[PDB]
Formats: C-alpha cells, sequence, structure tokens
RNA sequence: AGAGUGUAGCUUAAAAGCACCCAACUUACACUUAGGAGAUUCAAUUGACGCUCUGA
C-alpha cells in the first residue's frame, strides 16, 4: 500500500515568527570555517583508517582463501558455501547503561 | 561485405559481458575531458585536423607556500572571497620565470618565424 | 573579414570564433588558455606557475579565479588580443567563481564578445 | 566507531524543536532520543 | 559505412544496459535481493545511518535498486528505513555484515531479511 | 606429507556500551544542536512557555517552569548506570564485563611439551568434520559454559602455517550474541583483550599478526 | 640472512591528473556549487631508511 509518512504536518504553516533573527559575529563564523576544515580532515582520516583496515583484512581473507585452496582440495567447496541461518539475522544497537 | 579495421577500433577494450559492475560516468565534464583527449590523439581514419591543420627552488617554494597559508588574515580574506593579488609582482615574476615560453607561443601564432627564418 | 568556422551546430562548443578562452577547473588547480580555432595555444595563464601560486592562499577558490583572470586580462591586453569567446556550461555558468571571472575580465579591459564578420 | 551516524541534524526544513530525552524501555538502558516537550527521563511500564 | 573499415564506429547500445532468486550454481555463490530494516525512534539517526550505509554500498560496487522507507506506527513513533542490497561474495558478506554490526551509532536494529 | 590438522576461532564481543565522544565531537554536538534550534519552527513547548507568560504578564498588568523542575528532579532520581566497570576492577580479565566500549576476544594459555604458548583458542579437526562444525564444537567444548554466539559464514579470516610433519592453523571469526557464563572463575586462563594487550600477550609472527583481521574500530 | 624493491589510494605524470571528505538540493544516491588535506624515504647515477616474498 503506497502510504508514506514523509508528508509535512499542516501545523507547521501559520506561527513561523518565533525566530526571524539570524545574526552571528566574524570570530564565530571563522571558528565555524576552521571547524569545518578540521572535521573534513578528521573524518577523511577516519575513512582512511576504515579503508586501511578493510584492505588489510580483505588481503588477509584472500590470502586465507588461496592457502585453504592450496592445502585442502575438498574444503573450499564448503567454505564458499553460504549459511541459510542469516535470513532472520538481527542485531540491536549499542546503549549507555547496562541492565 | 565487410572489411576489417586498419588500426585499433575505439570503444573495444571496455566492451565486456557485465557493464553493470563497472563504475560510472556520473557527470558530463569527465566525458568532455576524455573526448578532447581522444580528439587530440592521432588516428587512422580521416579527421578534421587532416584537411584543416632544482630541489632548493622547490623547497623554497614549499616554505613560502607554508608561510603564506599560515597567516590568519590571508585565510580570513580567502574564506570571505575578498582577498586580492598585486598584479605588478606577478607580472615581474612572469617576466622572470616562464616569459620566454609564452613569448615563443606568440611568435609561433603571429606568423613570425615562417616568414623570417623558414 | 576572415572566415570563422560557422558550422558545428550539433556539437559543443561552437567553433565560430578567432580566439577561445577556456578555463580548466581541476581538483587542485584552475587554468586559463587563450587559443586559436586551429588548436594552437597563444596565451596561457596557470596557477601551475610559481608567480601567481605563492601569492594565493588556495589555488582553487573564487579569489584564485579572479586573480588569474586579472593576470590573463593584463597578459592579453599587452598581447594585442582584445576579443574572446567564453562559453560555460549552464551549471557552472551560474557559479559564483565564473561570474566573478567574467566580472574581472570585463573590468580588466578585454571584451568577452567578438565582433561580427564583415561579409 | 559508534559516533559516525550520531552527530546528526534534521535534514528537513519544516520541523520544530527536538530535545534529547534519555529513554529507557524496560531494562535501564538510556538512549538519547530527540522528542518534543523536553522531558529528561522516560520509562515504559 | 558497412563496407568501409570504419563500420560501427558510433555503436553505443551495447554500452547501454537499459532493460529474484539467489544465483548459486556451483562456484560463484551470491545473494539475491535483500532488505535491511533500520528501526529507530530518531529520524536523524535513522536516515543518517541510511546515508552512511548507502555511501558504503556505492563505494564498494554494490547494487542498490531501491532505498525507500515504510510509514511510521503510533505507539512514541517508530521510524524505519529499507536499504536493498544485491550482489556479494561470502567473504564480502562476512565483511559487510561485520561493518554494519560495528557501525551502529545508538540503538539501531538490523535485518538481513530478503524479499517477501 | 602428514598435515597436523588444526583449526581455531576468534571470538568477538559486540559493544553494548557506545564509545565515548571526542571533545571535538562534543563541539559538533553543541553546534548541531544550536543550528537545529536555529532552523526549527515554533515547537509547542515554547508556545506554552513564552506566549503563556506574556498572557500572564498582560493579566497582571490589568506551568512550564514546574514541568522543567519536575523533569530535573526525576532526572536526579534515577541514577545512571556507570559506563566504567573497567578501572575499578582493573584485573578481572576472566570476567565478561572487563570492558564495555570495545570488542573483547577470548584468548587461552596452552601447555605443550615442546612449547608453552598463549594462543587464540584452537582445536583439532577431522576431514569428515565441517570447519564451521569444528568452530561450533570448539565453542561448545573448550569454555565449558553456556554462550550462544553467532557466526557469519564458512569463509575464513586468517591462516598461519608453522612447522617444527606439516601443520596449519585456521582462524575464523565468531560473534557472541549472549551467554550464560556460569562459574566465571574457571581453572582455565581465558583473558579478554580489546586490542593492545594482545601485543603484550602474543609475541611470535604467527600470533602478532592476529590484529590485522580483528575489528580494531 | 638473501632477493624484489619505494611519488598522498593509482599512474611506460614530470612536483600533475584522476581518486577521497564534509557544507548546500536530493527520503536517499548521484550531479552541480562552495571549500579541504595531500606526497618523489635520507645522503653523495650509487649507498643506507621503510614494505613484501623466500630461510632458520
Amino acid at each position: 500500500i503506497p502510504i508514506e509518512d514523509f508528508i509535512t504536518p499542516l501545523k507547521f504553516l501559520d506561527k513561523a515568527r518565533e525566530r526571524p533573527q539570524v545574526e552571528l559575529t566574524f570570530e564565530e563564523t571563522e571558528r565555524r570555517a576552521l571547524l569545518l576544515k578540521k572535521w573534513s580532515l578528521y573524518k577523511q582520516q577516519e575513512r582512511k583508517m576504515e579503508r586501511d583496515t578493510i584492505r588489510a583484512m580483505l588481503e588477509a581473507q584472500q590470502e586465507a582463501l588461496e592457502e585453504l585452496q592450496l592445502e585442502s582440495p575438498k574444503l573450499h567447496a564448503e567454505a564458499i558455501k553460504r549459511d541459510p541461518n542469516l535470513f532472520p539475522f538481527e542485531k540491536e544497537g549499542p546503549h549507555y547503561t547496562p541492565p | 561485405r565487410r572489411t576489417p579495421p586498419l588500426g585499433p577500433m575505439p570503444n573495444s577494450d571496455i566492451d565486456l559481458s557485465n557493464l553493470e559492475r563497472l563504475e560510472k560516468y556520473r557527470s558530463f565534464d569527465r566525458y568532455r575531458r576524455r573526448a578532447e583527449q581522444e580528439a587530440q590523439a592521432p588516428h587512422w581514419w580521416r579527421t578534421y585536423r587532416e584537411y584543416f591543420g632544482r630541489t632548493q627552488q622547490l623547497l623554497e617554494r614549499k616554505q613560502a607556500i607554508q608561510e603564506l597559508r599560515a597567516n590568519v588574515e590571508e585565510e580570513r580574506a580567502a574564506r570571505l572571497r575578498t582577498a586580492s593579488v598585486p598584479l605588478d609582482a606577478v607580472r615581474a615574476e612572469w617576466e622572470r620565470t616562464c616569459g620566454p615560453y609564452h613569448k615563443q607561443r606568440l611568435a609561433e601564432y603571429y606568423g613570425l618565424y615562417r616568414d623570417l627564418f623558414h | 573579414v576572415a572566415r570563422k568556422e560557422r558550422g558545428w551546430r550539433t556539437v559543443f562548443p561552437s567553433r565560430e570564433f578567432w580566439h577561445r578562452l577556456r578555463v580548466i577547473r581541476t581538483q587542485h588547480h584552475v587554468e586559463a588558455l587563450v587559443e586559436h580555432q586551429n588548436g594552437k595555444v597563444v596565451v596561457s595563464a596557470s596557477t601551475r606557475e610559481w608567480a601567481i601560486k605563492k601569492h594565493l592562499y588556495s589555488t582553487r577558490n573564487v579569489v584564485a579565479c579572479e586573480s588569474i583572470g586579472r593576470v590573463l586580462a593584463q597578459r592579453c591586453l599587452e598581447a594585442g588580443i582584445n576579443f574572446m569567446v567564453y562559453q560555460p556550461t549552464p551549471w557552472e555558468a551560474a557559479s559564483d567563481s565564473m561570474k566573478r571571472l567574467q566580472s574581472a575580465m570585463t573590468e580588466g579591459g578585454v571584451v568577452l564578445r567578438e565582433p561580427q564578420r564583415i561579409y | 566507531d559508534s559516533s559516525r551516524a550520531s552527530l546528526t541534524r534534521v535534514h528537513r526544513q519544516a520541523y520544530a524543536r527536538l530535545y534529547p530525552v534519555l529513554l529507557v524501555k524496560q531494562d535501564g538502558s538510556t538512549i538519547h532520543i530527540r522528542y518534543r516537550e523536553p522531558r529528561r527521563m522516560l520509562a515504559m511500564p | 559505412y558497412k563496407t568501409k573499415p570504419t563500420h560501427g564506429i558510433g555503436k553505443y547500445k551495447h554500452l547501454i544496459k537499459a532493460e529474484v532468486r539467489a544465483i548459486n550454481l556451483g562456484t560463484d555463490y551470491e545473494y539475491g535481493v535483500l532488505n535491511i530494516h533500520l528501526t529507530a525512534y530518531d529520524m536523524t539517526l535513522a536516515e543518517s545511518y541510511a546515508q552512511y550505509v548507502h555511501n558504503l554500498c556505492n563505494s564498494l560496487s554494490i547494487k542498490v535498486e531501491e532505498s525507500y522507507a515504510m510509514p511510521t506506527k503510533t505507539i512514541l513513533t517508530t521510524h524505519e528505513r529499507v536499504v536493498q542490497i544485491s550482489g556479494l561474495s561470502a567473504t564480502f558478506a562476512e565483511i559487510f555484515l561485520e561493518i554494519i554490526q560495528s557501525s551502529l551509532p545508538e540503538g539501531v536494529r538490523l535485518s538481513v531479511k530478503e524479499h517477501t | 606429507s602428514p598435515w597436523r590438522l588444526l583449526g581455531a576461532l576468534c571470538l568477538q564481543r559486540p559493544p553494548v556500551v557506545s564509545k565515548p565522544l571526542t571533545p571535538l565531537q562534543e563541539e559538533m554536538a553543541s553546534l548541531l544542536q544550536q543550528i537545529e534550534i536555529e532552523r526549527s519552527l515554533y515547537s509547542d513547548h515554547e508556545l506554552r512557555a513564552l506566549d503563556e507568560n506574556q498572557r500572564l504578564a498582560k493579566k497582571k498588568a490589568d506551568l512550564a517552569q514546574d514541568l522543567e523542575d519536575m523533569w530535573e528532579q526525576k532526572f536526579l532520581q534515577f541514577k545512571l548506570g556507570a559506563r566504567i566497570t573497567e578501572a575499578d576492577e582493573k584485573n578481572d580479565r576472566t570476567s565478561l564485563n572487563r570492558k564495555l566500549d570495545r570488542n573483547l576476544v577470548l584468548l587461552v594459555r596452552e601447555k605443550f611439551g615442546d612449547q608453552d604458548v598463549w594462543i587464540l583458542p584452537q582445536a583439532e579437526w577431522q576431514p569428515g568434520e565441517t570447519l564451521r562444525g569444528t568452530a561450533e564444537r570448539t565453542l561448545a567444548t573448550l569454555s565449558e559454559n553456556n554462550m550462544e554466539a553467532k557466526f557469519l559464514g564458512n569463509a575464513p579470516c586468517g591462516h598461519y602455517t608453522f612447522k617444527f610433519l606439516g601443520a596449519k592453523v585456521f582462524f575464523f571469526k565468531a560473534l557472541l550474541l549472549t551467554g550464560d557464563f556460569s562459574q566465571a572463575g574457571n581453572k582455565g586462563h581465558h583473558v579478554w583483550v580489546t586490542k593492545d594487550e594482545l601485543g603484550d600477550y602474543l609475541k611470535p609472527k604467527y600470533l602478532a599478526q592476529v590484529r590485522r583481521f580483528v575489528s580494531d574500530l
């Protein structure tokens, strides 16, 4: 059924007069630009460590696959064989305070 | 009746079975750059062009670039797009570094060498 | 009086000119060329050159484009080339750096509209 | 790296104020959840 | 022309691909269409994690046919997002599953359920 | 050549407690809250706090504060569970609650004759046994407890071949869902290590390279 | 211990071009625009500082 809840509520139309004021200072926006600079650097670095870890563990797993090929001729057919128990696979996200 | 191509036919190396896994032209500008690159290259067919045709200086430049970018005022003027560049110094340092190359380009285009020195 | 390549209606850019001003915006550098219709380069002006490079904070912004536009303007003012063609694609035609570049070229002294051929 | 998709903002434009109330369902686990009427703690019976 | 050596120099429809069970024959063993359900009480966290997993998908050559969502439910409200993923290796399935496990910001649930 | 068939397992503990935030991340937390307030549009609470106070002032010239006070005192009522059960213990390596913001890896000392090695938990497998079945048997046999974990696939993660009779060691990767870890003070030497102490515990080249397929995050 | 060696992720590039990241439109992706960080491992073609493989 094509019903979606991305339609904006009708109540957000009339009383839009609480904050018409948007005024900052030059030092504040200089800090904003410096923060955007350093965060682009920082999360680019974060993705750099992410891609380094994934390339390291990909090359570890493909080296693992070629070693299992060269040391076991009857185990690679069942090693690449997938497991059917991942159909109802779920994982809850992290929390703050343990029970 | 067909005849085989004389040289290497374009768009031949990329034609495979699965183009869906290949990454993509998401834009237009990249194709314009690559097509200009291919149009610059010579070919075997008939084309429009056929009928109608050290370390110390680098270290000093890196140090100057690091010192110029370390100024708070230059970055503040750059982020506010109000910075300007003096034309006199740039003109003089063009007259120093790479002026002969551009003057040779003008002497090539303005029909000077084929009439003076063959 | 001289002939212009009047065709190429179905392909970009139009070749009906005598001098083309092309701007290449790379990841690192912005570059400007003043060229013939034969493909011969005539006047070049790059941020890949120490003279304009050390006087700029970053080689790609509005400031770098305006400065290299002023430099190319004075270069072609003294080079005796007074009329160009500048054809931007409509997405970066409305861009701020290219509007600033066109304004700097109009203020420099080079008109970016070439006079008509006399038939 | 459980903080990449937590430094967020409302991608819409017609939205009201949201406040990070700490929510607990039944097990004493607090989650910062953006909601109106700026409560501080929640507990579902 | 057909007889000249320059025949088909402008041919392009073979470069144009303009036109579900899992493909598991004997050696190349792949998932079909999947559905990843992201359930959270925050829409900011929900579509932010959806953007993050989609940016992970298009940077790793993963086919994503749709990135739609389902409407919320009255209870507190629950915002749920659907990310469809097709085409993986078994090693690659292990890797993408461990990344989507270890990338959860705050209380977001996962699902590796398939179509229907 | 006689191959000494050996498999193993790399157990992983998912982070129940999220990682602490950088102060720079705190700066974008405050900044994103500020810009969300600046780009919001007249929430009902501020309509019931500003205009109601203006009407009260108009009436006096001729409650949101109580709600905020009771919210503050109810926040002060329920004390938050401590995220740090880590520094107060500082020596409970066998316990599952040694760390909360990082992954935890099972790791067992093993007594051999020609060797004496602190190893990732291993086992011996037969050609008739499945490697996934070997890992399940290792989980159900070695710790002598009641975890319920979850694997991802039969694909491996790291193989290392050391000889003195050929030999090979197989490295998978598991993931604990939950577990009844009865009698936590076992006679074994299982120690949970986030990332660093592995380099303190596992010296040789067949064991100092385990961390390159362990999720460091 | 020996061999292969070496420009940011990639280059039969010579300090470049493709890559990469946020900010804005997009449910989202993508485009575009605004910005950003980048390197020839150190000494005189050669030696030694870093990585991979082959040994114990």
